């Protein structure tokens, strides 16, 4: 089930525009963090929820390497999305980030662009909710909600405009080249698309689990 | 962080809802993540006056409510009675867990989900006032959940400014009265570092530091989440929570001449207020004077500089530590204070000398003292630099994709406390206030402004794009694969990239893992070497709960150690694998269960390779978790893309599995692109002919069909084995091999004279070659 | 140049795609024919002589005159192509769409209906040392088709077909509540002799039916073990 | 092989915006020659 949730996500970028891009899970540090606006010991590292080998050697918290090298080796226009498991110490789990940078973007269009991915994928008409959030590589940045369960708002997705420093340090003109981004967690997606409640089954692989999505 | 409702009102009341007040910080960026009163609800309870006991050792005594007689309540209660004023249930069920005649109990100091049993009040009886509104129970307690670009809201003064800007309100700021000089004992203050621009100290003789804790500082405090101490610390602490930046007092008669603000000495010794001891480094900024080391700087104090029962003078420190130059040094130690993550994130640094006013004027107020001049520490053009930001409206409409008011822009930033002018005409010029500590670049302000005006006014828009049609080259795409193995019969699993050592050593015993270095447990420590490592105890999940039979197919990435001298020397390949428990097909009445045997397992494998127009040759592998006997290497031009085969069966055994059957496969061999050639097709039709081998066993079939359709030559289309014989009349050591040839010309009827040519020669050289004796059918 | 447009998520639910629909059926091990949609009006008179074809008015020739009111009047000369030509197994699949034009009083009351065609005959797999050749029987193919219905969650229930082509006793009506979507089953062994077929095995599939869209809804699972029981009827085989 | 060749065309502009529209083959005058501006399989007029 989470790779269908993977696959239905994916294909509504997939057939309109997007290149799924994918990448090493086993990442540095600079790729991980330095090239994503973050100085170092910028409280927006958290050693301890994150699972590493020695100091520069790490298991990805997101799927942000694959969009860094894309954007330092490519030029825009940039529509990808990468899907991929990441790591952290709570343990395994997916998530989808898309990245587009053009020529010029903005807020309207990232608003836009995730409502009617929320409204596609649930086949719903969700009530969405746009709060103001902070991440080093996006400004301005936002978290999404939408109306599950019994009128509570469950967030589904971060996004937000893409930080000037991190195009500029990729070698992308930030004044000549526009961008946004967002992150979905695959397991909460596939959980308010599946009503499950123990994402633990998901990694149990119980047969009679497995076979109730076939 | 936790902050009183009522508390934070003081400064700002919207006059809306308690809900609607979270629900604009909430949509401010800062996520109430809870809204609830300081204690839960229960029925009307006074705290009442007792008057008179009756002895009998639990107690009856009389208490009174203050209305009409004095109840008779029968308790146990060993606290001060006779005379206090406690609280006590006059009569009803409303506690959380719980419910002369007996009428009520006593109330204790705990079961009221706020807290010796049986806690009198202090004074100030009331008769007949509900407690909830003597100990102010019905305030609420917010929990916001700052992100750390937010430095400024970490205290009142900045969730205030947060909830007067949203509702167009001008904060009741608390006009605070400096304290004069009476003595002139000063002390002296030398900065040998540049992590604190701005050090503000003042001495304060004989205070009573053993008596004060007031019941409006302490329950500000407490339901904030700190909980008191003595008085110095309880005052620190309130004008932490209260305007945002952080104070220590230490013991003056315990610091020997200048007081230095310096960093560390190399391993230089500290024991903190916590019996901690730590050694520094060259790196932490510590509070030391001409001898010793007092506390580190803005983090904790030390146990030696602390102010105890037995302290008469005073020191206090007032002072802004850059943020660059605290982040990290808490957490080296283990630690996480109110201060370090207050400097880490950024306080106003135009606080020291109003946060030295308060706390003086508070510490005068609740305890007794001389105060001495303030002694300014400052190392100006190294504060913080708030250069005017330049802020263009067609930057804003561009970057929001709609069009906010000039007139909405100006006033929302001022608001924030920014110093807007409007240079020439239609462009600004935005000077950031002290205590934001994220604003830098003209993005931020844009962000300020759709914080203000509101996410839910972004208008909705969507991306254009060039429609350019990609390149792409034919393929066996991996949504292809998925349905390739699942008609094979095969479910996806998905298991953790990391499994146990001791079955990873268990499956290759001199294997190199590549091992966490801090591993959520034992049996999720080394990231996997094959898929089994993690695909096994799946496989042993469902056989422990009646699952006779298991089919698994998982899609990830193993992580190749094996001979590498370092970590970037790791080989992260995609793997398609496949385990297998149970017979080929569900139990039906066709045929009764029976396991797999290498010839089924081969038959999958060999389908998948046919379904990405993979070509292979199989040779027998050497895996440590393979059966020697039933196990084949996948080879491709030579090299191995994977393997196949039974597990080994002392391997099987001792992970209590039946007859089990793995296979890797390198995504990247499998998944590949082709192209496909149209060769032509003969008009005339084909020539079958039939030959019966006897050959030695250790001569492998393959090896046989590539000299037979090597010395069959062009005319020579097709081979394949048909039939193989192995019981009686043929020698133990040998076997019967019938291969099926199939002749094809490409202009012509095939002639009889070539094919007994062709036939002749085939049987000649296999003659030749094996010693075997042939026919020809 | 390069045109441009505005980039929209459009709407799908998830289903069994056509793509996803061939793979299973190669993996099975067909092979996908494309054979004319017109065919002879005697070999359709054959199969069924009750048919009421939609003709041609100006056919190039007389075998290519009629639409195929099924996909066999069409994949069947294909397989006797091959087995004229020293094939002793070709297995064929079509995509697929055949014309109903019976009980109709003109000709907009035709009915073009996509279905997925499956034609087999000769041995299950090819020829090896595991066994000597065999042709399938009706389990052999009844649990392909199984498959194909199982790889759209496709519910079926099976009942005894009446069509005119088939062995009226080892030929299914493929149901869904209740409606027929296909059939299954060989063909009628004097419909093999007249057409020199040795035994074939024939199937139809409506594709709105195979290729439907789907959803998942999760079960609880119990946390405590089942208990197995067997029973052993003896009952009437009718 | 047309299948897989047709599969090729189309997956260039379905992965590029555009979608797949199939229909009916036995079609009338107006939608296959009258509405465009105008030795043909026909059945009846
Ligand atoms: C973005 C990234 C970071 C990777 N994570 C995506 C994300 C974005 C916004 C909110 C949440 C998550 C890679 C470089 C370009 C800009
Ligand atoms: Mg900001």
């Amino acid at each position: 089930p989470v790779t269908q949730v993977q696959e239905r996500i994916c294909q509504f970028f997939t057939k309109a525009g997007f290149t799924v891009a994918t990448g090493p899970e086993v990442e540095d540090d600079y790729h991980n963090f330095e090239a994503l606006n973050i100085p170092g010991h910028h409280p927006a590292r958290a050693m301890h929820d994150t699972f590493y080998f020695d100091a520069n050697h790490l298991l990805r918290t997101h799927t942000s390497g694959v969009q860094i090298r894309t954007m330092e080796t490519s030029q825009p226009p940039i529509r990808i999305v990468c899907p991929g498991r990441v790591y952290r110490c709570d343990p395994m789990f997916h998530q989808i980030e898309g990245l587009y940078v053009a020529e010029n973007t903005s807020f309207a269009e990232l608003k836009g662009l995730l409502i009617n991915l929320l409204n596609e994928f649930f086949e719903k008409d969700l009530k969405v909710r746009f709060r103001p959030s902070y991440f080093p590589f996006t400004e301005p940045s936002a978290e999404v909600d939408i109306m599950d369960e019994r009128g509570r708002w469950l967030e589904v997705l971060g996004c937000g405009m893409v930080h000037p420093n991190v195009l500029r340090a990729a070698g992308i003109d930030p004044d000549k080249y526009k961008g946004f981004a967002f992150g979905l967690g695959v397991e909460r997606f596939a959980m308010l698309r599946y009503g499950i409640n123990d994402l633990r089954m998901f990694y149990q692989n119980d047969v009679r689990f497995l076979r109730q999505f076939a | 962080m936790k902050i009183s409702e009522n508390w934070l009102r003081t400064w700002v009341n919207p006059a809306i809802d308690s809900d609607t007040l979270s629900d604009q910080l909430t949509m401010l960026g800062l996520e109430v993540d809870e809204l609830a009163s300081v204690a839960k609800p229960f029925t009307g309870v006074v705290v009442g006056e007792v008057l008179t006991v009756e002895q009998h050792p639990l107690r009856v005594t009389t208490v009174n409510i203050g209305s009409g007689e004095p109840l008779q309540i029968v308790c146990g209660a060993p606290n001060v009675r006779a005379g206090m004023k406690a609280p006590v249930a006059t009569i009803g069920a409303v506690l959380p867990g719980d419910f002369v005649e007996s009428q009520g109990m006593l109330c204790g100091a705990s079961e009221i989900d706020l807290e010796d049993g049986l806690l009198e009040l202090p004074a100030d009886a009331p008769v007949g006032v509900n407690i909830r509104e003597y100990l102010k129970l019905d305030d609420n307690v917010i929990d916001i959940s700052i992100t750390p670009n937010r430095g400024d809201c970490f205290s009142i003064r900045g969730i205030a400014r947060e909830v007067a800007v949203i509702n167009q309100l001008q904060m009741n700021e608390p006009e605070i009265k400096s304290v004069d000089a009476t003595i002139t004992d000063e002390k002296k203050v030398v900065i040998n570092t540049d992590g604190a621009p701005r050090y503000l100290g003042r001495v304060i003789k004989n205070v009573n530091v053993k008596a004060a804790t007031p019941e409006w500082m302490e329950q500000a405090l407490a339901r904030s989440g700190i909980r008191t101490h003595s008085i110095l610390v309880d005052v620190t602490n309130y004008v932490l929570m209260e305007l945002g930046q952080p104070m220590h007092a230490f013991d003056l008669a315990k610091i020997e001449g200048t007081v230095h603000v310096r960093q560390a000495k190399p391993q230089e010794k500290l024991q903190l207020l916590n019996d901690q001891e730590v050694e520094l480094q060259e790196d932490v900024m510590v509070i030391a004077d001409d001898q010793k080391a007092l506390a580190i700087a803005g983090i904790m104090g030390g146990l030696a500089s602390s102010v105890t029962d037995d302290t008469t003078d005073i020191f206090l420190e007032s002072a802004f530590f850059a943020p660059l130059a605290i982040a990290g040094r808490a957490r080296r130690f283990g630690l996480h204070t109110d201060s370090s993550q207050r400097y880490e994130r950024g306080v106003d640094f135009e606080l020291p000398v109003i946060a030295m006013n308060r706390a003086s004027q508070l510490i005068q107020e609740l305890a007794g003292g001389e105060f001495g001049p303030i002694t300014v520490a400052e190392k100006s053009d190294l504060l913080p630099k708030r250069e005017a930001i330049e802020l263009k409206q067609a930057q804003v409409d561009q970057l929001l994709g709609y069009k906010v008011a000039a007139e909405f822009i100006t006033d929302a930033l001022t608001r924030l406390g920014c110093e807007v002018t409007v240079q020439a005409n239609g462009e600004w010029s935005v000077v950031p206030p002290s205590h934001r500590y994220d604003m830098a670049i003209y993005q931020d302000l844009i962000e300020e402004v759709a914080r203000i005006d509101g996410y839910d006014n972004i208008q909705i828009s969507l991306p254009s794009m060039d429609v350019q049609l990609a390149k792409y080259q034919d393929r066996f795409e991996i949504a292809q694969l998925r349905q390739t193995v699942a008609t094979l019969g095969y479910q996806e699993a998905i298991s953790f990239s990391f499994a146990d050592a001791k079955l990873e050593k268990q499956l290759n015993p001199q294997v190199s893992p590549l091992m966490l270095a801090n591993p959520i447990s034992s049996d999720l420590a080394a990231m996997r070497s094959t898929l089994l490592s993690s695909l096994i105890p799946c496989v042993q999940y469902n056989l422990n709960r009646q699952q006779s039979r298991v089919r698994f197919f998982e899609l990830g990435l193993r992580f190749d150690y094996q001979n590498a001298n370092s970590i970037q020397d790791l080989k992260q390949i995609p793997t398609l694998a496949l385990v297998a428990v149970g017979s080929r097909e569900p139990e039906s009445w066709h045929a009764k269960p029976q396991p797999m045997d290498f010839f089924d397992f081969k038959g999958e494998v060999e389908e998948i390779l046919a379904a990405g127009r993979v070509k292979v040759e199989y040779v027998r592998s050497e895996r440590p978790w393979l059966h020697p006997g039933q196990s084949a290497e996948i080879l491709v031009d030579g090299q191995s893309i994977g393997y196949l085969g039974r597990l080994h069966p002392s391997l099987e055994n001792e992970l209590d599995l039946s007859t089990t059957w793995v296979a890797e496969l390198d995504q990247a061999a499998v998944l590949q692109s082709y192209v496909s050639n149209f060769t032509e097709l003969s008009r005339f039709p084909s020539v079958r002919r039939d030959i019966a081998l006897l050959i030695s066993d250790n001569i492998n079939v393959r090896d046989i069909q590539q000299l037979i359709e090597k010395t069959g030559g062009e005319l020579l289309d097709s081979t394949w084995l048909f039939d193989v014989y192995t019981g009686q009349g043929v020698e133990e050591g040998k076997r019967s091999l019938a291969f099926a040839l199939l002749w094809q010309h490409p202009s012509r009827t095939l002639e009889d004279a070539e094919i007994k040519s062709g036939m002749d020669n085939i049987i000649q050289v296999l003659e030749n070659t094996y010693q075997a004796t042939l026919r020809a059918s």
